[PDB]
RNA sequence: UUGAGCCUUGAUGUGUAGGAUAGGUGGGAGGCUUUGAAGUGUGGACGCCAGUCUGCAUGGAGCCGACCUUGAAAUACCACC
């Protein structure tokens, strides 16, 4: 096991994010996608957090 | 010599009354001159930070006794207002290289919030002495009218020194000492009132009074 | 009592693999303290340099800062625009002046003007007057004035593309110090200062309080400041309080106790594995308890994470007599002549040391040796049988995208050096990077490590006119080591360019000293045989320091 | 015997160019100098090494301010220093 747990904070400024698992040592670049956000409703993009 | 016989009758170590103070003072009537006050208020503020900093002006109400001349720089007509209300210089918009091209032995502020010619060389050949002007101060209006008259009153400003020490002139001794006192009075609340937007402890951590040269006592 | 700037607890630190550079840190600093922090290129030095600065907030443990204090952070390799000039690059630093000045201008314009008089100014103006105070943007010009004069800055005119290596850290240096801080916290503050520049950094340095923690693999430079020493080894904090001569030995003694008990505990589980593998002798108990601590024991214990060994450098073509002579070389740019009349010959199997001041011409030289430049007067006549390998002075050559391997071998399972090939995989681990750290990318790595390969992956033509620009850049004092060992076996010739002359001191054979006018001087010997001439034929002058200082 | 703190007495602060070791505002102004000079040996800490502070030698009545050629000016109290 070399994949650890990784948080996708939002962008909205609300409090949600999801969670998913990420190779820390072949991938140091930052993630951010584009996720639903169920509490204003829209896609808004999602970056990486702790 | 005298100093360090004084230092005898000095008594640094206990501070003193506002009235005590002076009674101590006066017995120093035996310099040879005028014998002046050069107060120093101390204040607990740092400094570094810009927001605490205050550069105001006040007028003390019995006067300091002695007068300089009192310059104004107007943009037009503006100079020659003073002219006729006894203003000791007055300088032309297209004169602000020639304003005190040979002498500049004028501690008058320039105040003309119309006429905004004249500054001069924007590095210290008008901004190192102070002689950019500004409404902060209380003289950056355009009417002249109240300045001739705070001219002759010498509105004196809160030069703030490298760690909130500041000085001015408060009716020298030739002056009653209740005159004395009223304007440490009406000082001391102007700047409570001149206070900065941050502020701890006690804002007053000490005032001296001395002579240009008589010795230092508490003002407490 | 009181005191007690700043404050670290319990801060550990995790990376991508498993390991911990930094793991239950906990100590304290105080008003005027001077530490110097040692250790071995992975310690996690820099990494704790960009904690304590606050950089990065993702430790487990807490890092507090007092209160109202100004921290100055100077990283491994400061980034500045390749557009801008030193002037507009030294302006940016006292911003808030500038623009006060521009904006006090500006309201002296907007002032006489009888639109909102009583609104415009009152709120605007006096957000200023004291920002032209605290500050004093007034006689910033005198400031500048002064202190250009005590670092010797470029001319103002120059450009940053123009610059040279050590004057772009000297740039650097003002722009940071400008500020007035209290922490100054620098990670290899002198890594392209001259004497001159160092030995007054570092009386600078003594004189300025407020706490300065320095990260420095120079003996004699952090003896000079240092008042406390953090080790930070493995992933532990070890302060030490003295000299660096008194801490070596104590290095040495905790290395040597810790390899025997190493040993000790080896020759236990050896004893202990024995009785487990002995038999059962009847219906007895074979002791589930002894077994839950012989398991117990098999621990696991970092060895030294990199105990940098003798580098490797294949030689390639046999070289001639000819070893590109030089004839009435001159250089100038513009007005400004680095070099005029200048000849001389290389021998065969030689190392020079090229030794000057900052922005004097020394990467000039190579420049134009390597065919990027041209000579203003004068041939350099190249040998036929040479063969050139010419080292960049700067490391910002590589991408940071890239994996070690990748970025050295070229994605390739074998490659060559010289001329036999051998596997790229173990011409890299030639070169300490073992299969574990052969995958981390060339941007997360070490100054150290950054160096170590990126002259493993430029040392791999297997040329033999080995024309080194400061290779001694980030290197501990083992990896300076192993590569000035390398260098003495060295068939080819080897030109090296570096201002630590106790590096060249060991291997230098010809000597190019650099001077005033544009005067550059050949020399045949080492360093002390230098020393011999310069006293033959001696002169009377020692009045170097005058301490120009900053403030007024 | 000593660590540390506090309060008072002293001393120290040499970028360039005005004059030559000058930290900040002064408050404004010639007063200091005579409990005995600018001057004549040197006491000694330090120095960036030109010297400026200072023990003692006779007499013992002297310097600058102001002008400013540089951003700033004149050690000629006292202030948190
Ligand atoms: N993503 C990563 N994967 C693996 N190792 C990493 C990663 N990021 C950093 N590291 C390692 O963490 C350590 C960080 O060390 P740091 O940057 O403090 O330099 P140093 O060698 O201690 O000091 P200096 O280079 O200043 O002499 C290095 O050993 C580096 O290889
Ligand atoms: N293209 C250029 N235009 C103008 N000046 C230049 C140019 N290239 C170099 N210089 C100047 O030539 C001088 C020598 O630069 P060089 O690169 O040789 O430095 P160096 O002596 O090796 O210094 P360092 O100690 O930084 O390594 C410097 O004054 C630099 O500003
Ligand atoms: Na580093
Ligand atoms: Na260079």
């Amino acid at each position: 096991g070399i994949r650890e747990k990784i948080k996708l904070v939002s962008s909205a400024g609300t409090g949600h994010f999801y969670t998913t698992t990420k190779n820390k040592r072949t991938k140091p670049e930052k993630l951010e996608l584009k996720k639903f956000d169920p509490v204003v409703r829209q896609h808004v993009i999602y970056k990486e957090a702790k | 010599k005298r100093m360090r016989v004084i230092r005898e009758k000095v008594d640094a170590t206990k501070q003193y009354d506002i009235n005590e103070a002076i009674a101590l003072l006066k017995e120093l009537a035996t310099a040879k001159f005028v014998e002046s006050v050069d107060v120093a208020v101390n204040l607990g503020i740092d400094a570094r930070k810009s927001d605490q900093n205050v550069r105001g002006a006040t007028v003390l109400p019995h006067g300091t006794g002695r007068s300089v001349r009192v310059a104004v720089f107007t943009q037009g007509a503006n100079a020659e207002a003073a002219k006729a209300a006894g203003a000791e210089l007055v300088g032309m918009e297209d004169l602000a290289d020639q304003i005190k091209k040979g002498e500049m032995n004028f501690d008058v502020v320039i105040a003309s919030p119309d006429a905004m010619r004249v500054v001069g060389q924007l590095g210290q050949v008008l901004g190192p002495r102070g002689l950019m002007p500004n409404p902060k101060v209380g003289t950056v209006t355009p009417n002249v009218a109240e300045a001739v008259k705070n001219a002759k009153a010498g509105q004196v400003r809160y030069r703030n020194d490298k760690n909130g020490i500041i000085h001015t002139t408060i009716g020298k001794v030739d002056f009653d000492a209740d005159k004395l006192k009223e304007n440490l009075e009406a000082l001391l609340v102007a700047l409570k009132k001149a206070k900065p937007t941050q502020a701890k402890g006690v804002y007053i951590k000490k005032v001296s009074i001395s002579t240009t040269m008589g010795a230092g006592v508490a003002v407490d | 009592m009181a005191q007690f700037v700043y404050t670290m607890h319990r801060v550990g630190k995790v990376v991508p693999p498993k390991r911990h550079i930094l793991k239950n840190i906990s100590l304290s600093f105080f008003p005027g303290a001077k530490i110097g922090v040692l250790g071995l290129n992975g310690a996690g030095k820099s990494t704790l340099l960009r904690i304590m600065a606050g950089i990065d907030k993702d430790i487990e443990g807490e890092a507090r800062p007092q209160p109202d204090i100004k921290i100055g952070y100077l990283p491994q390799e400061p980034q500045l625009n390749p557009e801008h000039t030193v002037r507009e690059s030294i302006e940016e630093a006292v911003s808030e002046v500038v623009n006060a000045l521009k904006r006090l201008d500006e309201v002296y314009a907007l002032y006489a003007d009888p639109d909102a008089d009583f609104d415009k100014l009152a709120a605007e103006q006096g957000r200023l007057e004291e920002i032209i105070q605290a500050h004093d943007g007034h006689n910033l010009n005198v400031q500048l004035e002064r202190a250009a004069d005590a670092l010797r800055l470029p001319d103002w005119d120059a450009k940053i593309a123009n610059l040279s290596g050590g004057e772009r850290r000297r740039v650097a240096l003002c722009r940071l110090l400008l500020e007035k801080p209290d922490m100054l916290l620098l990670d290899q503050p002198t890594n392209h200062l001259d004497a001159e520049s160092v030995a007054w950094l570092e009386r600078f340095l003594h004189d300025f309080e407020g706490t300065v923690v320095a990260i420095t693999h120079d003996r004699y430079f952090l003896d000079n400041v240092a008042g406390w020493i953090l080790e930070l080894d493995r992933g532990e904090g070890i302060p030490w309080e003295g000299n660096y001569s008194s801490w070596l030995e104590q290095k040495d003694q905790r290395l040597a106790q810790e390899a025997s008990q190493e040993a000790a505990r080896r020759k236990s589980i050896e004893k202990e594995l024995e009785w487990v593998r002995q038999g059962t002798k009847g219906r007895q108990s074979k002791g589930k308890a002894r077994l839950a601590r012989f398991e117990e024991l098999n621990s696991t214990e970092y060895q030294k994470r990199n105990e940098t060994n003798e580098l490797f450098i294949p030689p390639g073509p046999r070289l001639g007599d000819k070893v590109l002579e030089v004839s009435n070389l001159r250089k100038s740019y513009g007005d400004r002549l680095l070099i005029d009349s200048l000849s001389f010959s290389i021998p065969k199997g030689a190392i020079v040391g090229i030794i000057g001041p900052n922005g004097a011409g020394k990467s000039t030289l190579f420049r134009m040796i390597s065919g990027q430049e041209q000579p203003d007067s004068g041939t350099i006549t190249l040998g036929e049988t040479v063969k050139l390998a010419s080292v960049d002075q700067f490391r910002d050559s590589m991408d940071n995208s890239k994996t070690v391997w990748e970025e050295v071998s070229g994605g390739l399972d074998i490659m060559k050096i010289g001329n036999t090939e051998m596997p790229s995989r173990a011409y890299v681990g030639r070169f300490n990077f073992k299969g574990v750290d052969q995958g981390k990318r060339v941007g997360e790595l070490s100054g150290g490590e950054r160096g170590r390969l990126h002259l493993a992956k430029l040392l791999q033509v297997g040329g033999n006119m080995l024309l080194l620009d400061q290779p001694t850049n980030d290197l501990d004092i083992e990896t300076l080591r192993a590569l000035e060992n390398a260098l003495l076996e060295f068939p080819g010739c080897a030109m090296v360019i570096s201002h630590d002359r106790w590096f060249l001191d060991r291997i230098a054979t010809h000597i190019l000293d650099y001077q005033d006018e544009g005067k550059v001087e050949f020399f045949e010997g080492n360093f002390t045989e230098y020393e011999e001439y310069k006293k033959r034929t001696l002169g009377a002058d020692a009045l170097e320091p005058k301490r120009i200082k900053y403030k007024r």
